[PDB]
């Protein structure tokens, strides 16, 4: 009962993780059964998915998240992204499952069994929250982590097989990435672009080469800095500018990983390089200009000059030009004039759409495409009728860009709101009123009144 | 009517409103089986027209033209290597197979030349990806 | 710009900066040449782009009610980027005493609006549909123009809705939100006829291109045009106002190669 | 003319705010 | 009512034979359409082409006539434009096509004629919803 | 725009008179309040 | 818009105060540090200034 | 589909991605077991 | 246009106005819908039925179909306002 | 519009600068529970 | 053959519900986490164990 | 009838559903420390 209960401790049941902090072996069980629990999630998750994956469908249409993420990586897919074998998916499913069962034996070991504190039993593992040096060492160590796992991405893009192009010669295949964009003026010039229309900050890698490289920029740049962590002590300007306890570290974890979450849920929204249309389906761009494309090609299929026909505005039914004078397909697909994708792009010449190729030299691939893609768009309800909300009954389906995108942006703005609740708790016990005000030492009073 | 019990099934899929069992595959064997007149006779219909995209990509390369160049190997040719599989999984050869990697690899390659505007090395690689796309050609036979 | 230059640029270099609304021009390098139309070969006209850089509208020197005296003045693109005309396509044949081209696709017309001293927004369609140029000789040289008429069709088509629900093809025949007023039995809403009744008018306009650079060896040529047309009518409501643009032009001759279906 | 109506109440509105933001009765504490 | 025979009851042949769909046959049918071809053909339209619908006087109307099972067991298998002078099985889901379509892989002949069986159906359950739009959802 | 004429004095003088109770009741109030000391 | 810039700069001329300003702060910044205890401490803030 | 060999467990592997729920409720029946400490 | 008196041959009647009709009326008479009404509506323009049938370059079936449909077929004076939307009026279901 | 630029980014440097090198001075400190 | 993997699988699935339910009971009961750790570790290794021997005859299909 | 695959899925979740309330009875039970 000691050290779990509200009497020697101060705090509730419902506030209970918040007895973990001062208590390092059972916060590092903590930590590591829910690492068991994460690891469990996917290996039962992806199992799920190879369980019901029917080879009809594609991944997109049969509400499938995780296996996409293994096709992209390389997985058991050939030319046009056309999932050939699920067995490596089986494998990567039993292998976290397994591996779950040992992270979840060592965190209920640390929790329930193992020694309560780290820092008599083991003093290389024990830590103190104020104890800056120990702490920047372990997140140094951490940092080292990282890149290895970025150098591991780099290692399977690179020799083990390599991951899915979709912009790859002829149709999108798996291929080795054999020469990434090593210059930091492409790698850090994506990361100083603007995230508005167009620019798209790092959502706009239109390249396997710019990601492989700034993968290996980024595994350098965390074992550079998770060494220079270990060598060294915050400096001066750091010691005075945070609050050097576990819940202001919390904190600053959690508005990360919320920025994060936003910047996934783009990333599953916009881009479709790192997620390829064809295995997470059509982005709203891509099926708005998709049915552009149909119906142009459709009436000029009908005897329609599709260049010369008028709108009921005036502007192009089909083609206008864009703001900075692109041709571009007309309609509400306007805004959308900033799709690049494998199946549109080969009919671009320098300054827009040839009209040369949309006129004589649309292949039938292309209009299957848009087709698959107009009827595929994201739209959809919570309980999966697809198409728009005046839609009946027929159709099953949301987008897995929709869910995923939803979903993480959910979960970063829920994880700034614990960013906001940490780090402004943190200030306040560090300071020493997060409990109330002192009856007896006011500041209020203290203060003049204004007025 | 006055006393007649509703309908009821208690988690059975013969019921018309049961949700359960399979919608694919219960009534018979597939009609549709792999390399068919019309989809091989598609397949071919490409393949042959990919030396003419490549002879195209080869006259905008001499030409300079780079966004056009590098469209013209994804125009037409987008489903030049599902066709390549699926003809050379019909010829079942193992130098089918050697040149088919050889064409993707030198393309892909190109593609790198392209993106770099480098025009010698370009014209060499187109060159020698219509070369060895003609030795496949050869190779499985039929086009 | 030139047509190699273009060539040589990819389109994210060339997105977003303005170069794709211009129009190219050819070389003086590669100039001084003759676009001969040879007989038993049947020519057309391809790529003819049409960049106005200056427009201008014939306002009325006064806000007086009868005011007949009007004034050209210049005007500012509230619009951006999309004034220029690409892609304008057409047989040329010999229809009358000399050769002359007809006008038969092409983006071929642009929406664009302009705002004149003291902030009236006039609404145009810049365009040269159905055009019928005739050129000024036999042959395509540096000195020889081609000009003539167009007709330019309404800025709204029929399908178009005011803001009333009332369209030419479509829409309300009435205004709806007056009841009262339709229930008079001698006028009823006679008064807003004008507005109510959504009229398709064609206008005309005039085009004189005039070409100072000229190529044999890529059937190219460049140079000035100044064009003549109404300004938007909002179906018949409004009265339009000239517009006058000028700018520059390129274009192309090729050989019809009997697929263009003209 | 109605837009020097609605730009005087809009106004006066704005004017009240300010005054009782700047002009409010201070608080203090009674005895 | 009952889903009783008169309305299981569809023209089969062209000459004027009917079919009873089995109670089995329409859910197979009504399954195998929304999951192969609902994505455009969602309540009897088509998303993609609207001009051509699947409602009962656009395929009477058609040219060979889809007013049957048997012409609609054969466009699922020989596509053609709606006048029957080209074959459309590069551009519309076909049993001779379903590399390029994968949905049409699994049917076989019953699936098919489930699926007609769906088809003419639906235009009995409903007087102008099926291929009517939203002006009748 | 057609709009009424009477609306003027409607908004005008439904402002001005409460606004004009209003500050009358608070002058008085102070007023009698600086009366008493 | 739309071109890539690396922070909207497309001429060289933004740079000048972007780079400058937070100078000028920094060394407004910097009287205030250098009079501080730079030492180190244990606590989970520092309460000197 | 799960390979062959695996297909007869399919009816563990559709329960299986759920636990993580159960895992927070199991704490609160923790918590229930001692009444809330 | 508060009147139009060639309303009825816009597709609602028995009769068609081949000169400011939409490609859509066409699937109302079968084998004429996509290859048929795409060269009627290309030279749209005709003074009469006997100026489509030998301007409109149709091939002997063709030609055989029009002669079945001939009685619903019109050409009246061309619309502007209709002419531009016979190939998509945004009439689609 | 370059004029315009460069005052806009004059002042919002200026602003972010205030507000970037203000929390980084001890702003942890500015408490009344201090000493 | 594959129904000697599916009795392996599911030996595995009973001894991980074994392992599962005990190992938190005997970990957390008085006197028994080194009175009957015997058990405990034997049945890990046999778990991993079978796992490897799963791993091996699902090679062989 | 009853689906095979609906009733084995419920005796798996079922089963599923008493295994973490098992351990706590037994802990109980057996007096550990909660
Ligand atoms: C500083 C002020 C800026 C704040 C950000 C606002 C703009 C965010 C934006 O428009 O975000 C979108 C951008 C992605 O941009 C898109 O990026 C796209 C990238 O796609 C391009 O490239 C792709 C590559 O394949 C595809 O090819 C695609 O077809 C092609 O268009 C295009 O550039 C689009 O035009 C462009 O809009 O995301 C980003 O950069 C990633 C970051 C997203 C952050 C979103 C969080 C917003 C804050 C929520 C606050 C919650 C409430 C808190 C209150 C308490
Ligand atoms: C303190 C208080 C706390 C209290 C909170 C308590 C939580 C209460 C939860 C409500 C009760 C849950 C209802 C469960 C049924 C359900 O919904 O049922 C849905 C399914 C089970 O139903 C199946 O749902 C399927 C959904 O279709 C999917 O499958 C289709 C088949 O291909 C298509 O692929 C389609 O695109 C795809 O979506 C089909 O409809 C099946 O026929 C149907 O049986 O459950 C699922 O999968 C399970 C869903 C797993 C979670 C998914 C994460 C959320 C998704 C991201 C969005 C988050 C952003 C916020 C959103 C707001
Ligand atoms: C990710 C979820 C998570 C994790 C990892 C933890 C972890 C922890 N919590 Mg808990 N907690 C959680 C959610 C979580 N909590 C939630 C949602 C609540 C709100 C109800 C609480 C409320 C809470 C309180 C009130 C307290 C804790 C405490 C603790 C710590 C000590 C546990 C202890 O001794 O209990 C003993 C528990 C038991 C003996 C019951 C048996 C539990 C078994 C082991 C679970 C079975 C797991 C699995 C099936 C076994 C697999 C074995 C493997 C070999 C295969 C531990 C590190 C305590 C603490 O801080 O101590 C200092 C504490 O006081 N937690
Ligand atoms: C966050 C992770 C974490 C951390 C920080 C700790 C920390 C600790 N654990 Mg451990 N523990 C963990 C996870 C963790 N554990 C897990 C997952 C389990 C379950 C298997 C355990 C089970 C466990 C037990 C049972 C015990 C500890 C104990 C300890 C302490 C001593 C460690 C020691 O002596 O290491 C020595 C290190 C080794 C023996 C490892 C050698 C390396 C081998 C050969 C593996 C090589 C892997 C290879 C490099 C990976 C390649 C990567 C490639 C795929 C890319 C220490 C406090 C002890 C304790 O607290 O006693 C009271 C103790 O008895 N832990
Ligand atoms: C998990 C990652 C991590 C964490 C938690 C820390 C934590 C720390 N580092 Mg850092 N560091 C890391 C990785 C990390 N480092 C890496 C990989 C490197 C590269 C080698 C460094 C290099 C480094 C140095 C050289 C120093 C620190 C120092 C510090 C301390 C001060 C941090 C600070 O005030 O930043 C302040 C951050 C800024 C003023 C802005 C960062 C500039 C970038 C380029 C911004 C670009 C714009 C961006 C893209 C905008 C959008 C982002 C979006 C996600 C919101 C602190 C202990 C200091 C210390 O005391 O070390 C002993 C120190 O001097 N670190
Ligand atoms: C209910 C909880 C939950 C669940 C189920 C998921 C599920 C998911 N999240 Mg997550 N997420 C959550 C909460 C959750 N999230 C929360 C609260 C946040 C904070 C807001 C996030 C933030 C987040 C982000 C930022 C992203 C995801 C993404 C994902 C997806 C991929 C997971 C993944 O691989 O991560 C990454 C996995 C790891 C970091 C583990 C280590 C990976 C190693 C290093 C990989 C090695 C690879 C190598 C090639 C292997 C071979 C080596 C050798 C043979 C060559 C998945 C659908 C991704 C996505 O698709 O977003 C759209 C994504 O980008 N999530
Ligand atoms: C990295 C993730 C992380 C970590 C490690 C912690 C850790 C901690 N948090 Mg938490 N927290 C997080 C994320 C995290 N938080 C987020 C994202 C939020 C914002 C929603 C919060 C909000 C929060 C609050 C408000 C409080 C804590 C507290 C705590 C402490 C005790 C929590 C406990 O025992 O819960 C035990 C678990 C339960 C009782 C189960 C509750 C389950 C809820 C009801 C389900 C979710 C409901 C609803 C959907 C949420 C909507 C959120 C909205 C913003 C969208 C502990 C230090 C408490 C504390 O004492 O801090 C020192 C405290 O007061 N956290
Ligand atoms: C937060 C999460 C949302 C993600 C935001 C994306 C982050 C990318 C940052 C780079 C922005 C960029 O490049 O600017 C680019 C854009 C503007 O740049 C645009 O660039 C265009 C071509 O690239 C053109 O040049 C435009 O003229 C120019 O405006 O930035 C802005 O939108 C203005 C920035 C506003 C910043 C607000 C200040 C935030 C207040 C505190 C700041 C935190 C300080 C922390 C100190 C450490
Ligand atoms: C081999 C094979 C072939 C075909 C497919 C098949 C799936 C059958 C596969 C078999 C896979 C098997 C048997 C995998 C085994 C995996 C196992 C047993 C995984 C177990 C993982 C354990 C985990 C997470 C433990 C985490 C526990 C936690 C946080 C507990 C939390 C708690 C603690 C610590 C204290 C307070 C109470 C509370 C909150 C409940
Ligand atoms: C080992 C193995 C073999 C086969 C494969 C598999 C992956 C499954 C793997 C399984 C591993 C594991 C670790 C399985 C364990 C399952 C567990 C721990 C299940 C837990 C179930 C918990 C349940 C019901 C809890 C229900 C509690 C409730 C409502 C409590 C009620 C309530 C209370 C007490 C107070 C507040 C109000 C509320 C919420 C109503
Ligand atoms: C990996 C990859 C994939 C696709 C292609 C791509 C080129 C993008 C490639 C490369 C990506 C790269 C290189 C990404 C790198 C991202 C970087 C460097 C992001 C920077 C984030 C930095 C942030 C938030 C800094 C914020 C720090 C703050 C407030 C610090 C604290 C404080 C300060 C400074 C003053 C006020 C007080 C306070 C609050 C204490």
């Amino acid at each position: 009962v000691a050290g779990r209960d509200i009497e020697s401790t101060g705090f509730a049941w419902w506030s209970g993780n918040s007895r973990l902090i001062n208590v390092s072996g059972k916060l590092l069980g903590a930590h590591v059964a829910h690492a068991g629990l994460m690891v469990f999630w996917c290996g039962a998750m992806t199992l799920f998915e190879v369980a019901h994956y029917i080879p009809e469908k594609p991944l997109y249409e049969q509400g499938l998240i995780l296996l996409p993420h293994l096709a992209v990586l390389g997985w058991g897919v050939g030319p046009g992204g056309e999932i050939i074998d699920i067995y490596p998916y089986f494998v990567v499913g039993v292998l976290h499952l397994i591996s779950s069962a040992v992270l979840g034996f060592g965190g209920v070991y640390h929790s329930l069994i193992g020694p309560d504190t780290l820092e008599e039993s083991f003093p290389a593992f024990g830590y103190d929250w104020r104890d800056k040096n120990k702490i920047t060492t372990i997140l140094g160590i951490h940092l080292i982590v990282l890149g290895i796992g970025a150098f591991l991405l780099v290692i399977k893009a690179m020799y083990v097989g390599g991951i899915y192009d979709t912009w790859a010669p002829g149709g999108g295949d798996v291929r080795i990435i054999d020469s990434p964009t090593l210059n930091p003026g492409v790698i850090f010039g994506y990361v100083l672009k603007s995230p508005w229309g167009g620019d798209g900050w790092i959502v706009s890698v239109n390249n396997m080469e710019d990601l492989v490289g700034g993968h290996i920029w980024i595994g350098i740049i965390c074992i550079v800095g998770g060494f220079w962590h270990i060598f060294t002590k915050p400096f001066a300007w750091a010691r005075r500018a945070y609050v050097w306890s576990g819940e202001a570290y919390l904190s600053y974890s959690l508005v990360a990983v919320s920025l994060m979450g936003f910047i996934a849920s783009q990333y599953s929204w916009y881009n479709n390089t790192a997620y390829p249309s064809e295995f997470y389906g059509p982005t709203g761009p891509e099926a708005s200009q998709s049915q552009a494309f149909t119906f142009l090609v459709r009436d000029q299929r009908l005897g329609a000059n599709v260049s010369s026909a008028q709108g009921p505005t005036g502007l192009g039914k089909y083609l206008m030009r864009s703001p900075s004078g692109e041709i571009i397909l007309g309609g509400e697909t306007q805004r959308f004039w900033d799709l690049r994708a494998p199946w549109i792009e080969p009919l671009r010449g320098p300054n827009g759409l040839d009209l040369n190729k949309i006129k004589n030299d649309i292949q039938p691939w292309q209009e299957r495409r848009a087709a698959e893609y107009m009827t595929h768009a994201p739209l959809g309800s919570l309980n999966s009728v697809g198409g728009v909300a005046t839609e009946i009954n027929s159709v099953n389906y949301v987008s897995p860009r929709s869910w995923l995108t939803c979903a993480h942006f959910f979960l970063g703005f829920a994880f700034y709101i614990g960013h906001l609740w940490h780090a402004g708790r943190a200030r306040a016990a560090a300071a020493g009123f997060e409990k109330g005000i002192n009856r007896e030492n006011e500041p209020t009073l203290s203060l003049r009144p204004i007025d | 009517a006055s006393g007649d019990f509703p309908k009821q099934s208690y988690f059975g899929a013969a019921p018309i409103s049961a949700p359960f069992g399979d919608t694919y595959g219960t009534a018979g064997a597939p009609i549709w089986e792999k390399l068919g007149e019309t989809e091989k006779g598609i397949f071919t219909r490409i393949a042959q027209t990919t030396k003419d995209q490549l002879e195209q990509a080869s006259e905008l390369i001499s030409l300079g033209s780079w966004e056009a160049s590098r469209q013209r190997l994804r125009m037409t040719m987008y489903e030049t290597r599902k066709s390549m599989v699926r003809l050379t999984d019909v010829d079942g050869s193992k130098d089918a197979k050697d040149l088919f990697a050889t064409f993707k690899k030198k393309l892909e390659a190109l593609d790198r030349a392209l993106v770099a505007k480098d025009k010698a090395l370009s014209i060499k690689l187109i060159g020698d990806v219509r070369a060895s796309y003609n030795k496949w050609a050869a190779t499985v036979g039929g086009v | 710009i030139t047509t190699e230059d273009i060539r040589g640029l990819t389109y994210s270099q060339v997105k977003g900066t303005g170069l794709a609304n211009r129009c190219p021009e050819v070389s003086e390098q590669n100039a001084g040449g003759t676009i001969k139309f040879a007989d038993d070969k049947k020519y057309k006209v391809t790529e003819l782009c049409l960049e106005p850089k200056s427009f201008q509208i014939e306002e009325e020197v006064t806000k007086r009610r009868g005011e007949t005296k009007k004034e050209f003045v210049d005007t500012k693109l509230m619009t951006r980027a999309t004034y220029s005309l690409t892609g304008i396509e057409g047989p040329i044949v010999f229809k009358d005493g000399g050769l002359t081209f007809l006008e038969k696709g092409g983006i071929d017309y642009a929406a664009t609006t302009v705002q004149l001293p003291g902030g009236e927004r006039v609404p145009f369609l810049f365009t040269i549909k159905e055009l019928e140029g005739k050129f000024s000789s036999s042959q395509v040289s540096a000195g020889t123009e081609l000009g003539g008429n167009f007709k330019t069709p309404s800025y709204r088509t029929g399908l178009f809705l005011d803001p009333k629900g009332r369209g030419g093809t479509t829409g309300y025949d009435m205004a709806v939100a007056l009841p009262g007023l339709e229930a008079d039995g001698g006028e009823g809403q006679d008064e807003l006829f004008a507005e109510t009744n959504k009229v398709f008018q064609v206008t005309d306009g005039s085009i004189e291109m005039a070409f100072n650079r000229v190529d044999g060896t890529n059937g190219e040529f460049s140079g000035v045009f100044v064009s003549e047309q109404l300004s938007d009518t909002d179906m018949g409501s409004k009265a339009p106002k000239k517009v006058l643009l000028k700018g520059i032009v390129f274009g192309k001759i090729e050989e019809q190669t009997g697929d263009e279906d003209y | 003319m109605e837009t020097l109506v609605y730009v005087f109440l809009l106004a006066g509105t704005l004017g009240v705010i300010f005054f009782a933001v700047f002009f409010r009765d201070p608080p203090r504490i009674a005895k | 009512t009952d889903l009783d025979e008169n309305t299981r009851t569809v023209p089969l042949d062209s000459s004027g034979t009917t079919v009873i769909l089995t109670p089995e046959q329409v859910k197979r049918g009504k399954r195998l359409f929304n999951s192969s071809c609902g994505n455009c053909h969602v309540g009897g339209i088509t998303k993609t082409n609207p001009n051509l619908g699947l409602e009962p006087d656009a395929l009477s109307l058609a040219t060979p006539a889809r007013d049957n099972i048997d012409a609609l067991v054969d466009y699922m298998k020989n596509p053609t434009t709606y006048d029957g002078l080209e074959s459309i099985a590069e551009l519309h889901p076909s049993v001779k096509s379903a590399d390029i379509f994968p949905k049409m892989r699994s049917l076989s002949d019953e699936d098919l004629f489930a699926i007609g069986g769906h088809i003419l159906l639906q235009p009995k359950l409903s007087s102008e919803k099926w291929g009517g739009g939203k002006i009748y959802y | 725009m057609n709009v009424s004429v009477a609306a003027y004095l409607a908004v005008l003088l439904g402002t001005f008179v409460p606004v004009v109770f209003l500050v009358t009741l608070y002058i008085q109030s102070e007023s009698r309040k600086a009366g008493s000391s | 818009e739309g071109t890539g810039e690396a922070l909207g700069i497309d001429d060289t001329r933004l740079i000048v105060p972007v780079i400058l300003i937070p100078v000028i702060t920094f060394i407004l910044y910097a009287g205030f540090a250098s009079e501080q205890d730079n030492e180190d401490f244990f606590d989970t803030y520092d309460q000197r200034r | 589909k799960l390979p062959e060999a695996y297909a007869v467990f399919k009816p563990i592997i559709d329960v299986a991605p759920v636990i993580p729920v159960f895992f927070l409720l199991l704490a609160f029946v923790w918590q229930a077991a001692v009444g809330f400490r | 246009n508060v009147e139009y008196p060639n309303v009825p041959y816009l597709g609602g009647s028995d009769i068609i106005d081949v000169n400011n009709a939409n490609v859509r009326v066409y699937t109302r008479l079968p084998g004429m819908y996509p290859a048929i009404a795409k060269k009627i509506i290309k030279r749209a323009p005709y003074k009469d039925i006997n100026e489509m049938l030998e301007k409109g370059d149709f091939t002997a079936a063709e030609k055989d179909i029009l002669d079945k449909y001939l009685p619903n077929l019109t050409a009246l004076e061309p619309a502007p306002e209709y002419v531009i939307d016979n190939i998509n009026n945004g009439l689609y279901r | 519009m370059f004029t315009l630029k460069i005052v806009v980014y004059t002042t919002v440097t200026f602003f972010v600068s205030l507000f970037t090198f203000g929390f980084l001075s001890n702003d942890a400190s500015r408490n009344p529970n201090r000493k | 053959m594959v129904g000697l993997l599916q009795i392996l699988v599911s030996i595995l699935i009973l001894l991980s519900f074994a392992l599962v339910v005990g190992v938190p009971v005997i970990l957390v009961s008085p006197g028994e986490w080194e009175k009957s750790k015997g058990l405990v570790y034997s049945a890990a290794g046999l778990w991993f164990g079978l796992v490897i021997v799963i791993a091996a005859f699902n090679s062989f299909v | 009838m009853f689906n095979p695959t609906t009733l084995f899925q419920l005796i798996a979740l079922f089963l599923v559903i008493t295994s973490g309330p098992a351990i706590i009875v037994l802990i109980a039970f057996r007096r550990g420390n909660l």
